[PDB]
């Protein structure tokens, strides 16, 4: 779950920057 | 193109939520079964 | 267009996760209540 | 939940092929 | 553009599911620990 | 969770109308 927590944060940040570039 | 990449990243997020839900469902069922067996 | 179809399929996936989460929340609450009542 | 498991797999496969066609 | 807005709304939905899953995981663990301590 | 239930319904309705406009 610590590994989960981190994958979630990583893909969330990656998504928000992509939404911004779009 | 950044739009597609967004959707791909969203898809990874979704698979992470699926993993989570399946883990929880197994664990809750184990607890329900433990209580039933007691 | 395939992009829209992707998003529609992703939306079905999300509604499936919502269904799952609501099922789990009801079940965990029932167990918490059972333990409290014991 | 067996029905859930299957709907998940179905929409996951459908999504991955659409991402590929895009 | 409506496509992007869709994806943004989907992203809010996903964060709501993450919130839900984390709440459930904490609660199930508290119950497992309670049973173990009994 | 009552607040969650409502945010879910709100974003679900908003998404379905956007998918329609697209
Ligand atoms: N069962
Ligand atoms: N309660
Ligand atoms: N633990």
């Amino acid at each position: 779950w610590e590994e989960w927590d981190k994958k979630i944060e990583e893909y969330t940040k990656k998504i928000e920057e992509l939404i911004k570039k779009s | 193109n950044n739009l597609l990449r967004a959707i791909e990243a969203q898809q990874h997020l979704l698979q992470l939520t699926v993993w989570g839900i399946k883990q929880l469902q197994a664990r809750i069922l184990a607890v329900e079964r433990y209580l039933k067996d007691q």
